[PDB]
């Protein structure tokens, strides 16, 4: 959910992307500039929905 | 056999401040006319009758917004010769009809031919290999494909790039909105060639400058070089170790290094040229069909590819009526694609 | 090398390697034909381009 | 000693002369009012 | 050893094996022509030259056979719709077969010339070294080409002894292979006069014969020989490549703009016919003619041939495809089945409205309806909340005349809007999208692909010309510059004339 | 008789690496468009 | 053979003639536009793209604080006050397309202020 | 018939010939005057 | 007459100042009259 | 995803034919004395 | 058109003046090369 | 060196400046006049600020025919009263 | 299938990095 409007954008190959369209998607607009490490999430599923991998990377 | 041809040859190849050569006969007038044409046009000539645009200093444009604009779409691919059936020898009308655009593009084409011929000619006189000319084939491919072939594939010269800073920016944005040119693997190869070339330029220059031998006492290291010296001025061995250890691999062969510096940007430009030749026919890399099938059926499926298409659709609808005045597009507000609020 | 019947027949056709006419030879003549050719090309180009428009020459599918 | 009128002289002036003329023109344009 | 990119240079001083390599190349190309023809014949549907002609089916070599008079299959059909025809041996299959057999023969000949490379013929009589007299070879080959050119024009194209060529009416309705008389006046240089093609091959043929004799009999001037390095076969490579990219640009252009040698029934319509509404104008002219003769609207439009209507549709525009949208046009919008008839849109006041047609530039286009004066009268709104011109507000209806929907009128907004959406593409057709599993996305025609391939190859061959010309003129420094290059030869003023040591 | 024009061909290891990198990267680039 | 074999890694002597390259390039343009000094040449090769890309980076970094590109939208006006379009205005039309379509569901208020 | 554009064609042709002709006339004249020493 | 009399630094300075004047004039022109948006 | 199935073989050959070319050239280079 | 002579007159007085100053050296150069 | 007088030699000579302190301002003034007399407008066919539109018109005088383009422009220019 | 293809090509490239770095032709000073 890059823009924080509960409209998830698919970035990975397994979820329908090729090399050209694929991406690691920026963390959610609801997060803004907040620091969002894995341990700030209630679960990995949450962390992934909100685009945590982007910040880690 | 010292006839007039050989005497003329003598004179043309004199060692003067500006070398002329046989090639100069083609090069200097055409280059001068293309340049002078652009300066004249951008200073004094309008695009009112062809585009509905002011485009000259005289009209109040600045360096970023002046242009020599393409002719009206109704001119087709007319050569727009001054003595041609459209201008009929009238300089003023010719200017108003966009004759300067073909003037500049054509004298420019032959000027480029002249410059490459000059590279060959001087190479041959001095005794070096003609790799500079060969490398110059890439700018010529770019020019020819973008300014000649591309509009020749389209309806008219109108859709060629106009000769101006902002005019070219428009050309870029147009290619995104209509051609999805960023998606084109040929453009992508061009980008790799250009950024990779800039990269090589920087890394080679920097490497040389930071592996210099101390061949002098001064803190300014520039003085410690003599053009006729036999020795290398920097350490290839140290350079090689540094890069092997920093980055894993390194050049070890200087000739290959400099050949590679020729090869990368030249090849990139040639690839981009091929892509534009495709766009001449609207043979675009516009879509991924699998993406469209999935997205058409599945309204929760979204990628950066579909997002970008929405952007292109915006570009087309919002810029087409003013950018293509001859089409007389009347797009009522209600048909304009817009997201919420904006 | 190896001789053949066909090879012996053709031998004269490949026997004047490097033979030239002195000096400029027929170059002026050549230059004249090249000039003519350039004008010819110019003509068919400008006809195709509708820069040159001739009576009875309608550059269109509606020619026939 | 040196010649005055050379290929370089010509090359310099074919660029220089119009350049000054144009700079005058553009300078004048700065005072045009709509 | 040789770098990988130089492996073929072993042929430069080996005329026999050069000939073998050329033979092998020729065998490969003939083999490709044969195989390609067979594949096309295996996939071609001859059953509807009206709505499923060859250019809809991705046929590339079929039109080139058809162009010069091969129009029939041994199986009894012809591309013009006749059945029960006997094409003789020179059917499509016959041509393909002939090319395959030629390929085999050339292959065998290539082996022979590879093995028996050391023929006396290839040695200079005086020196015993390999040598080709390129000036005389050029004369010989140019003479042959002149003969062939002349014979092609005088016998084949005229039908004097041969079939002629594909000719058609200006709207590509009634095309067939016909004998063509040469046009000897200025209209011979009109690209749309086929008579000009004939005249060209006769005249250029004769000129080629004369010039051939000349190049056989008259040696090169010493100065041109030196200047062009005529003793070096690579000079011939350089200039031949130049001639070839010249030719390639020309055929790309005539394929894209159209000419007598690129008929729309063989390669499809041009983009410019859509740009200028070329077919729409003829359609309207015919309909107006019928109305003027007292016919009803339905009669006027029903009299329009489906073939004509089908030309007036943007899905046949070669500028509507994509680089990676592969295959025949049928794979996109489908296999055309029938003209639905001409859609006439009216608003509640009974004004006729006209859909704004899609320009070739646009992947997508809004649906906008104007009156005859160009005033916007209806549209399909994006934002509904301040819509003023919706079909629902304006009471837009569509009536069809001619085609399968002749006499019908639809009034429900969704249907009317469907038809308006189709109407931006021009005339509306029923398509079979199931058979090929068509995806609904436009593909370009063989005109498009031919043009693309050849512009690209022309452009790359320019580089070939530059490379080999450079190699020819700079052979002496190919491996590097003189180790003993005197600094004063390259420094300024030392010589009066650059690179001329006699001018110090 | 043996042809005197025959030459040995070479491809060094660095050229193999460069070439392989070229082919694999080109494939990585074009594959999306081939699958489309 | 490949010309590359003419250079051997670690050899002390230069593998090309900079004087010949200079003679050539100097004649291509004019003598004083060509580098005879390899150090100053290679410095130039380093400096140009590095400085350029520094400016590119600074562009992104300062537009990060919304000091944006030149705006000449409706800069040219005729005697009556009619807007005379320039290429800047066409650019603006394209920009408007991008602006109104991007993140189509994310804005509730009329100005996109970040 | 001489169309206006055919006339225009001949004018362009003659213009070119005059330009090239003057150029080479001047070039040959200068080349003859200012010879190289050998 | 004889080359070298007027010191090159003075020439450079005067030239530079001329350039500054003319470009200054153009930037002034961005805010006045045509192209000023007013 | 409804990709074009020929993509697979198109990619495979695209990788394999030239790679193999290089490999042949390289190995016979190494086996030369 | 008076504006044509009005615009050309400065350039003509310029060319004429430079000719005034440079004529003896120019004749010296033409004499020397001949 | 290629024989021509060094530029530093020339541009610091008094004679150079005697000549060019005249020829340069003269050219500048000629360009200035070329605009200020309005001659540039007429030469290149560029609209003056009051000549882009007729008083009430807001439509562009766009050229729409190839061979009648000249006549079209002349007509547009006539229509400016 | 596409995914497998993409990832495979990618994996080959990483392998190539490995060999190009650790099993390179040693540069040898002469
Ligand atoms: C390499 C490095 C070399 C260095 C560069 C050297 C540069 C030299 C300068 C060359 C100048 C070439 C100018 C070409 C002008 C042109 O093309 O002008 C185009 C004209 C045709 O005119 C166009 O024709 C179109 C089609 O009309 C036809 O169809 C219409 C609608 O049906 C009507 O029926 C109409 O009557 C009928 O004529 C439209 O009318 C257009 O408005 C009109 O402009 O063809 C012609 O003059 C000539 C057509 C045949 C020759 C083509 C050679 C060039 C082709 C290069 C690119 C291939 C094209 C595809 C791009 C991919
Ligand atoms: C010197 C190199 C050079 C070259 C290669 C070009 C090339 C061009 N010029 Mg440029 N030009 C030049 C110098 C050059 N110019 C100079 C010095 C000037 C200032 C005078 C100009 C001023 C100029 C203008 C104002 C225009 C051009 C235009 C053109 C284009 C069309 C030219 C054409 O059709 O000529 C055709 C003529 C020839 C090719 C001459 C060939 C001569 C043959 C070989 C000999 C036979 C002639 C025969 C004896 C004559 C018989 C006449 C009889 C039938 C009555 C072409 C790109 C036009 C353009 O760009 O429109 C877009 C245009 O309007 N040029
Ligand atoms: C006597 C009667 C006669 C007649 C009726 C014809 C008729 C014709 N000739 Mg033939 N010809 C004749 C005698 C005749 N010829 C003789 C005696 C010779 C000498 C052997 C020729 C040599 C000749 C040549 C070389 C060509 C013709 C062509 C033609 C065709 C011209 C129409 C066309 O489509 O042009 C289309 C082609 C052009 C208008 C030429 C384009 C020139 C290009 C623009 C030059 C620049 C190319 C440039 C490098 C491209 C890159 C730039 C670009 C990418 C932007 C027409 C069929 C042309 C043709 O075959 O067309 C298919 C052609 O190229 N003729
Ligand atoms: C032996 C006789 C022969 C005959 C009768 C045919 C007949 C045919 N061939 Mg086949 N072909 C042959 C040999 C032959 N071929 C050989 C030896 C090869 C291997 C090179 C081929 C490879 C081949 C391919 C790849 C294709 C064909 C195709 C065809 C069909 C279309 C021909 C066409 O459009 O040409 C067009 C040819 C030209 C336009 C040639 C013009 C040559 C240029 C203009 C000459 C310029 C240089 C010249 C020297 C200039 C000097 C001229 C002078 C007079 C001034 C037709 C059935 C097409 C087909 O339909 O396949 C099924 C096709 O795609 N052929
Ligand atoms: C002149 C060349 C040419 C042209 C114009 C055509 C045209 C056509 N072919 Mg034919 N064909 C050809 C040669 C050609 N063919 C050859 C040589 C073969 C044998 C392989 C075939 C075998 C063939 C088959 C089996 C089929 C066709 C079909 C078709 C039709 C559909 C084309 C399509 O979808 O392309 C798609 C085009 C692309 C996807 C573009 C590819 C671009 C490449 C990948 C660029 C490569 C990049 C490169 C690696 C970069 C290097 C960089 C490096 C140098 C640094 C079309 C009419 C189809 C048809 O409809 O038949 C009825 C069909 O099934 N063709
Ligand atoms: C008539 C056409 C023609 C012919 C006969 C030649 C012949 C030659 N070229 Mg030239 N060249 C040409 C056109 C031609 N070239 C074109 C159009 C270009 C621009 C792309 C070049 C650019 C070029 C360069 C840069 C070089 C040569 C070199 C050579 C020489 C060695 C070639 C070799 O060993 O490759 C061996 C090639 C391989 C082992 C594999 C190549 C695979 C290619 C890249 C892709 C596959 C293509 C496919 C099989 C067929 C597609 C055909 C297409 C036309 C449809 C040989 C004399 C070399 C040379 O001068 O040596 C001293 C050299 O360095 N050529
Ligand atoms: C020895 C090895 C030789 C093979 C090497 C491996 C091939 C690599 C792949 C390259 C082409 C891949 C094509 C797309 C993949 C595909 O599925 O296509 C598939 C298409 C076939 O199209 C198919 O057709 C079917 C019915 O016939 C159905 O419609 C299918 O849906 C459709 O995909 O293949 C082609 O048609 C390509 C044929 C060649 C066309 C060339 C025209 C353009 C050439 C100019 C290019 C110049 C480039 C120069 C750049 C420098
Ligand atoms: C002093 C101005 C600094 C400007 C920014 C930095 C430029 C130099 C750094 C480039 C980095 C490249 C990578 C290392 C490259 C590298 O190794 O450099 C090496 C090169 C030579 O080094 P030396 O040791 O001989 O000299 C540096 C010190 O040791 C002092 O002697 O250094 C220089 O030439 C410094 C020049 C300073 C003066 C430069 C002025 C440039 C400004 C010109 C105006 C530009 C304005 C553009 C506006 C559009
Ligand atoms: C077109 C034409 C022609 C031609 C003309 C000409 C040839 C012209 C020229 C012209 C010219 C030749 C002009 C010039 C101009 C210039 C200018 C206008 C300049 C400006 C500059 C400036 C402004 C500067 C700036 C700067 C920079 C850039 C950087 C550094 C800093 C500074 C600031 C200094 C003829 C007649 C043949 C024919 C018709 C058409
Ligand atoms: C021996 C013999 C025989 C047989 C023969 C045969 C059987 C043949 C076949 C042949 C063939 C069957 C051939 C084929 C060929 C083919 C080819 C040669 C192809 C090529 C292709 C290409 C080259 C392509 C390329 C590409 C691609 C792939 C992609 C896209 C791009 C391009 C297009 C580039 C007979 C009995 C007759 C008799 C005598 C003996
Ligand atoms: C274009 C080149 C044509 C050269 S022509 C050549 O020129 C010689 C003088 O150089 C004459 O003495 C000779 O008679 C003439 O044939
Ligand atoms: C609700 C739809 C009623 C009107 C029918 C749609 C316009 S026409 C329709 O268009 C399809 C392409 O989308 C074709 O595949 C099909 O053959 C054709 O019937
Ligand atoms: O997030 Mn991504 O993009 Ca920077 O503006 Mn606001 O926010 Mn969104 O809208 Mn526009
Ligand atoms: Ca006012
Ligand atoms: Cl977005
Ligand atoms: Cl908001
Ligand atoms: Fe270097
Ligand atoms: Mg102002």
């Amino acid at each position: 959910d890059i823009d924080g409007i509960r409209e998830p954008v698919s970035g990975s190959l397994l979820y329908g992307n090729n090399i050209i369209t694929g991406a690691v998607v920026p963390s959610s607009n609801a997060i803004g500039l907040h620091f969002y490490p894995i341990w700030e999430a209630a679960s990995l599923d949450e962390w992934l929905y909100n685009g945590g991998p982007y910040q880690l990377i | 056999e010292r006839g007039w041809f050989d005497i003329l040859d003598d004179w043309l190849k004199r060692d003067r401040f500006v070398f002329v050569g046989w090639s100069g006969i083609l090069l200097f007038p055409c280059a001068y006319l293309a340049l002078g044409g652009w300066l004249t046009g951008t200073t004094f000539v309008t695009s009112w009758y062809t585009h509905g645009l002011a485009s000259s200093y005289l009209e109040g444009c600045n360096f970023l917004t002046v242009a020599v604009s393409t002719p009206a779409n109704s001119m087709g691919h007319s050569l727009l010769l001054l003595w041609g059936p459209e201008a009929q020898g009238d300089f003023t009308r010719w200017c108003q009809l966009g004759g300067l655009w073909t003037f500049i593009a054509l004298h420019g084409a032959f000027g480029l031919i002249g410059f490459m011929l000059r590279q060959f000619e001087i190479a041959r006189l001095v005794g070096v290999r003609p790799y500079n000319a060969i490398a110059f084939s890439a700018p010529i491919a770019v020019f020819v494909s973008v300014f000649l072939i591309y509009p020749l594939g389209q309806s008219s010269w109108f859709f060629a790039p106009s000769f101006g800073v902002a005019a070219i920016f428009r050309f870029l944005l147009f290619f995104q909105g209509f051609h999805n040119w960023t998606l084109n693997p040929f453009h992508m190869m061009g980008v790799a060639g250009v950024l990779g070339g800039a990269l090589l330029c920087a890394i080679h220059g920097a490497t040389v400058e930071n592996t210099l031998f101390q061949d002098g006492e001064g803190a300014s290291t520039f003085r410690a070089f003599n053009p006729t010296q036999a020795e290398e001025t920097y350490s290839m061995v140290t350079a090689n170790r540094f890069w092997s250890q920093i980055f894993g691999i390194a050049f070890s062969n200087k000739r290959w290094l400099h050949f590679f510096m020729l090869f990368v940007p030249v090849t990139g430009l040639w690839m981009s040229a091929i892509g534009v030749v495709g766009l001449a026919l609207n043979l675009r890399s516009y879509d991924f069909i699998s993406q469209e099938i999935r997205a058409a059926e599945d309204p929760e499926f979204e990628t950066f590819y579909t997002k970008n298409l929405l952007l292109n659709e915006g570009i087309r609808a919002w810029m087409a009526p003013q950018d293509q005045p001859h089409e007389n597009f009347v797009f009522p507000e209600e048909v304009l694609p817009r997201g919420n609020a904006l | 090398a190896r001789r053949t019947w066909l090879g012996d027949i053709l031998r004269p056709l490949n026997s004047e390697y490097g033979k030239v006419a002195p000096g400029w030879g027929t170059t002026p003549l050549m230059a004249v034909f090249m000039g003519l050719f350039l004008v010819f090309l110019l003509i068919i180009l400008e006809i195709y381009n509708s820069t040159l428009i001739l009576d009875g020459v309608n550059v269109s599918w509606k020619a026939l | 000693s040196y010649p005055i009128f050379t290929v370089r002289w010509v090359a310099v002036h074919t660029l220089a002369v119009p350049t000054i003329f144009f700079l005058g023109a553009i300078a004048a344009m700065q005072f045009i009012q709509r | 050893g040789l770098p990988w990119y130089r492996v073929h240079t072993v042929l430069i001083n080996d005329p026999g094996r050069l000939i073998a390599a050329h033979l092998m190349h020729t065998a490969l190309v003939a083999g490709w022509a044969g195989s390609m023809a067979l594949y096309e014949l295996a996939t071609f549907d001859p059953s509807d030259p009206v709505l499923n002609p060859m250019w809809r089916q991705g046929m590339f070599v079929l039109p080139f056979m058809a162009r010069l008079g091969v129009t029939g299959s041994w199986s009894g059909w012809s591309i013009t719709g006749e059945t029960g025809i006997d094409p003789g041996f020179w059917s499509f299959e016959g041509v393909a077969l002939a090319h395959i057999v030629l390929s085999g023969l050339l292959f065998l000949a290539a082996c022979w010339h590879w093995v028996y490379w050391d023929l006396e013929l290839f040695r200079d009589p005086r020196t015993g070294e390999p040598a080709l007299d390129l000036p005389k070879m050029f004369g010989i080959h140019l003479f042959l080409a002149g003969l062939l050119c002349f014979g092609f024009g005088a016998f084949h194209l005229t039908g004097l002894f041969g079939p002629g060529m594909w000719v058609s009416d200006p709207y590509g309705l009634t095309g067939s292979v016909q004998p063509v008389a040469p046009e000897w006046g200025p209209d011979g240089f009109n690209p749309y006069n086929p008579g000009g093609v004939v005249a060209h091959h006769i005249a250029a043929g004769i000129v080629g014969i004369i010039a051939g004799l000349f190049h056989i009999l008259v040696r090169p001037p010493q100065r041109l020989y030196k200047a062009l390095r005529m003793g070096n076969i690579e000079t011939v490579l350089s200039s031949s490549i130049a001639a070839v990219f010249f030719a390639a640009f020309v055929v790309a252009g005539t394929m894209w703009y159209g000419s007598a040698t690129t008929p729309i029934e063989l390669f499809g319509p041009t983009r410019y016919q859509w740009d200028s509404s070329y077919f729409q104008q003829e359609i309207n002219r015919r309909v107006q003619a019928s109305l003027a003769s007292g016919a009803t609207l339905e009669e006027a439009w029903s009299a329009i041939p489906e073939k004509l209507a089908f030309y007036d549709y943007i899905g046949n525009n070669p500028a509507k495809g994509g680089l990676f949208r592969t295959g025949p046009m049928n794979k996109g919008d489908g296999i055309a089945q029938a003209w639905k008839g001409h859609a006439v849109f009216r608003n509640k006041e009974g004004e006729e409205l006209f859909v704004r047609r899609m320009p070739a530039f646009f992947e997508s286009f809004p649906v906008i309806l104007t009156d005859k004066n160009g005033v916007v009268k209806a549209d399909i709104p994006f934002r509904r909340a301040e819509s003023k011109y919706s079909f629902e507000q304006q009471g837009v209806t569509v009536s069809f005349y001619g085609g399968e929907l002749n006499g019908q009128t639809f009034t429900d907004p969704p249907t009317v809007k469907s038809y308006a959406r189709k109407a931006i593409f021009g005339e509306i057709f029923e398509f079979d999208t199931e058979t090929l599993n068509s995806d609904g996305i436009f593909r370009t025609s063989p005109r498009g692909w031919f043009t693309f391939a050849h512009a690209v190859f022309a452009l790359l061959f320019f580089f070939g010309h530059i490379w080999h010309g450079a190699r020819t003129l700079f052979r002496d420094v190919f491996s590097g510059i003189d180790p003993e290059l005197s600094p004063e030869q390259v420094e300024w003023g030392f010589y009066q004339k650059v690179g001329d040591v006699t001018t110090r | 008789e043996p042809n005197p024009n025959r030459q040995p061909v070479e491809l060094n290891r660095t050229s193999l690496y460069l070439g392989l990198l070229l082919i694999l990267v080109l494939a990585l680039l074009f594959s999306s468009y081939f699958f489309n | 053979e490949s010309a590359n074999y003419g250079y051997k890694f670690g050899q002390e002597e230069e593998t090309y003639n900079i004087v010949a390259a200079h003679g050539y390039f100097g004649r291509l343009i004019f003598q004083y536009a060509s580098f005879n000094n390899s150090r100053s040449l290679h410095f130039f090769l380093a400096a140009w793209p590095v400085v350029g890309v520094w400016f590119a980076a600074l562009g992104i970094s300062t537009m990060a604080f919304n000091l944006n590109g030149f705006n000449f939208n409706h800069s040219v006006i005729d005697a009556k006050g009619n807007v005379i379009n320039t290429w800047a205005d066409i650019i603006n039309r394209a920009n408007l397309g991008m602006e109104v379509m991007h993140e189509r569901n994310a804005h509730n208020f009329p100005l996109d202020l970040a | 018939t001489i169309t206006p554009s055919l006339k225009g064609f001949f004018i362009g042709l003659l213009s070119g010939a005059v330009v090239l002709g003057l150029t080479f006339a001047v070039l040959i004249a200068i080349s003859q005057i200012d010879k190289v020493q050998r | 007459s004889e080359g070298g009399r007027i010191p090159l630094w003075i020439v450079a300075t005067v030239a530079g100042m001329g350039v500054i004047v003319i470009v200054g004039l153009f930037f002034y022109g961005a805010y006045a009259g045509l192209g000023s948006s007013l | 995803m409804e990709v074009n199935q020929l993509g697979l073989i198109a990619t495979a050959l695209f990788v394999l034919v030239p790679s193999v070319f290089l490999i042949i050239l390289y190995v016979q280079t190494e086996s030369q004395q | 058109d008076w504006r044509v002579l009005v615009v050309l007159l400065p350039v003509l007085l310029a060319a004429g003046w430079a000719v005034r100053n440079i004529l003896p050296y120019a004749v010296k150069q033409v004499q020397k090369l001949l | 060196t290629t024989g021509e007088r060094p530029f530093s030699d020339i541009i610091t000579s008094v004679r150079y400046w005697v000549i060019h302190s005249i020829t340069i301002p003269a050219l500048f003034i000629a360009g200035w006049l070329f605009v200020s007399t309005g001659l540039a407008y007429d030469v290149f066919g560029t609209p003056r600020p009051d000549s882009y539109y007729a008083q009430e018109q807001r439509s562009i005088p766009l050229v729409t025919d190839r061979f009648e383009a000249k006549q079209q422009v002349e007509t547009f220019l006539e229509q400016l009263k | 299938m596409e995914t497998i293809t993409y990832v495979f090509i990618f994996a080959c490239i990483i392998a190539l990095f490995f060999f190009a770095i650790f099993f390179r032709e040693p540069p040898r000073i002469t």
